[PDB]
């Protein structure tokens, strides 16, 4: 139940950071599987950001990427390592040479 | 020697040379007049179609238009493969060497396509076990990790489950109990 | 140039023993030796397979025998666009060559029954020798066809009505060469 | 299924906190102590790139063959046929030269 | 003097080329130095050229049907999307720049 | 011969990862003075690096 459920790269970080500052922690699973943006409609914050803005959680450790409307309502961190924007896509088959080649 | 060209190629390209070996004769044989005046039989249209397709072969030729240029055509085509076959041969005498994953353990601390345990409650289990460099702390981590049990509690058992896994389990042992499985028959 | 009286016999011979080869080898539902499929979906995973040339059907498998009519397929990712892969399959769907060379040997069949009917009106007899190349050529284009796209290592075996494929050629062309030795002097019989 | 293109961005993660949380500077500055101390990248390794245990992690470089084929170079039969073709060609059409 | 026609000289030095012989023959001064030295050329050419022949019928590439990640916005049979609520979504819809817009 | 050449440009292009770097005196090497390299090289006790 407590941390050994789950594995994974933000699991161990979150392991790692909770020993090195010496904290208990407990990893737990935001209730409707969103990362989290606020609502158009009435401005409640979904996801595991809504999960910290209205008290669910103490802290925040995920792919929950920075951005600057997320900074409006929590604080993120210096970054670990940066990351872009890309396409995923069936790849094609490796090209047999042309007939004439 | 075959090898660097597949079997149904060396089959099928004899069809292509059968094939020249009487396109010429028929080139030849319309209307030469006199009945001297084409020259190729089918004996030498197989003959100078052979001495196109193995190279060599000098002193037969056909004066025909046409016949040159399916002679032109014919030696096209030869050059290509023979060449592909002088070529090919880079590719079968050098690098040579079959298969062998992998020195140092690299792969092994990495994937799982290949299992590997030590000999069971013994020297290097142990030193697993406490090993802190980090391939062998890794190697480690999988073994503790690993399921159901590589271990094996004799050196028979893991080369016998080394065998029945053609190489896909690796066995960890002392160097010398390891050679004595590489001295002696089978030494597979 | 020898047996100058029995030719026309030994010809005629040997263009009904090549038609009934080349009849044969597109005739026979079994080709060569595979892995696939027993019908166009035995056809869960893969079976031993046992297909002819516009059919396909399988060897060993939970049935045998029940072997299919081929028909066109399409392609995965793209190249086929490529005219050489449109036509192959346009090809592979029915292939026109054998038959094609069917036709000319039946033609050549023609040719020197036209030894007797309206007998040997000018070098008509010439066509045969034609004919007989022709269909060579449309028999290696189709043996061309079928394994560029079949081949596509393989791990298959090749039967022997795989092999009348390239016989069927071999012989379309020692008929040829019969043919010639017919034309080159009825020809000059005819014309002096 | 495979990435194409491109970073479209200088973007990152971040660990995070409701606003104002105590954690937030314990958490920054052991996420700088763990920059030199170089776990990022091995949870990287250990999360990503030891992981990559398809043969793709190979395959694109292997040596030696498995033999040519003829579809690799099957091309130049057509050329030879189309040139036993015109063989044929030029004497169906020489027929009439001579018939002049 | 020469048995040559145009057509034989249309066709010797291409029958060299291809490195096997015909029947006919320079045999003349000036003749060696044309026929001669045409032997250097296929002598280097060819003996180069075929040499990776093998390979180069094997290279196996890849057709990379979009490699900018803006010949989606060229075309429409090939759908792309975002994650629901994403930040790549959020940021595609925020962030006003042409190409992404 | 020719094949020796086609076969073959990369002789060894020096050193990457400064591995052989790391373990040879035949090439001197340093980081920028008074800078963040230098300190990390200073305390980063990863074997290359220390
Ligand atoms: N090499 S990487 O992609 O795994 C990567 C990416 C980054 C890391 C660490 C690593 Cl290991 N942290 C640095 C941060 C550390 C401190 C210094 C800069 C930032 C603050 N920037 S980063 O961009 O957020
Ligand atoms: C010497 C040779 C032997 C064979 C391979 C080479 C490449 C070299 C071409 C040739 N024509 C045939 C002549
Ligand atoms: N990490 C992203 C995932 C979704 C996206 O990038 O679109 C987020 O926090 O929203
Ligand atoms: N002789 C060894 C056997 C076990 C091993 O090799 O690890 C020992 O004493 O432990």
């Amino acid at each position: 139940e407590g941390n050994e459920r789950y594995e994974g790269y933000c699991v161990d970080l979150a392991a790692e950071i909770a020993k090195h500052c010496g904290f208990k922690y407990k990893l737990t699973i935001v209730g409707d599987g969103k990362y989290g943006a606020r609502d158009a409609d009435t401005k409640i914050w979904n996801g595991m950001v809504g999960e910290l803005v209205y008290g669910k959680a103490d802290i925040a450790i995920a792919p929950l990427t920075i951005t600057l409307v997320r900074e409006e309502v929590i604080d993120f961190s210096k970054p670990f390592m940066s990351l872009g924007i890309s396409i995923m896509i069936k790849k094609p088959q490796k090209s047999k040479p042309g007939v004439f080649s | 020697f075959l090898d660097p060209l597949a079997y149904e190629i060396w089959m099928c390209i004899v069809f292509a040379y059968i094939g020249v070996s009487v396109v010429l004769f028929l080139v030849s044989r319309f209307s030469p007049y006199s009945e001297s005046t084409n020259e190729f039989g089918i004996f030498n249209s197989l003959w100078f179609s052979l001495g196109a397709f193995m190279q060599q072969g000098c002193d037969i030729s056909p004066r025909s238009l046409s016949g040159r240029i399916v002679g032109g055509v014919w030696w096209f085509f030869t050059l290509i493969i023979i060449s592909s076959y002088t070529a090919n041969l880079a590719a079968f005498l050098t690098v040579e060497r079959m298969v062998s994953p992998i020195e140092s353990a690299e792969d092994l601390s990495k994937q799982t396509e290949i299992a590997y345990g030590t000999l069971d409650s013994g020297s290097t289990k142990e030193f697993f076990r406490r090993s802190k460099i980090a391939v062998f702390d890794k190697m480690w981590t999988y073994m503790r990790s690993a399921e159901p049990s590589v271990f094996v509690r004799t050196t028979a058992e893991g080369v016998a489950r080394v065998r029945k896994s053609k190489g896909k389990y690796a066995y960890l042992l002392e160097s010398t109990m390891n050679e004595y499985i590489e001295q002696r028959k089978p030494c597979d | 140039l020898f047996d100058r009286g029995v030719q026309m016999l030994l010809t005629t011979v040997g263009a009904f023993a090549a038609f009934s080869l080349m009849t044969i080898a597109v005739g026979t539902d079994y080709w060569l030796y595979s892995r696939g499929v027993c019908k166009t979906k035995k056809k869960n995973e893969e079976v031993m397979t046992h297909s002819g040339l516009w059919r396909t059907c399988c060897l060993e498998g939970n049935f045998k025998g029940l072997c299919k009519q081929i028909d066109h397929f399409p392609e995965d990712a793209d190249y086929e666009a490529d005219t050489a892969e449109y036509f192959l399959r346009a090809v592979r769907a029915s292939s026109i060559f054998p038959i094609l060379s069917v036709i000319l040997l039946f033609m050549g069949g023609l040719c020197i029954a036209a030894s007797e009917f309206y007998k040997t009106r000018h070098n008509i007899i010439l066509s045969a020798g034609i004919f007989f190349v022709s269909a060579g050529l449309s028999n290696i284009i189709g043996i061309i066809v079928y394994i560029s796209a079949n081949a596509g290592k393989n791990s298959y075996s090749y039967g022997w009505s795989f092999y009348f494929g390239a016989l069927s050629f071999i012989i379309a062309e020692m008929v040829g060469v019969l043919a010639v030795h017919m034309f080159i002097d009825r020809h000059k019989q005819l014309t002096g | 299924t495979m990435k194409v293109g491109g970073n479209l961005d200088s973007k990152g993660y971040g660990i995070a906190t409701p606003k104002g949380s105590s954690l937030g500077t314990p958490v920054n500055l052991a996420v700088l102590k763990l920059s030199e101390q170089g776990v990022l990248d091995k949870l990287k390794n250990k999360w990503w790139y030891d992981k990559g245990e398809c043969g793709a992690k190979d395959s694109g470089s292997k040596e030696k063959t498995s033999a040519l084929s003829l579809s690799n170079v099957a091309g130049v039969f057509y050329i030879l046929v189309g040139g036993l073709g015109l063989a044929m060609l030029v004497a169906l059409i020489e027929f009439c030269y001579k018939s002049r």
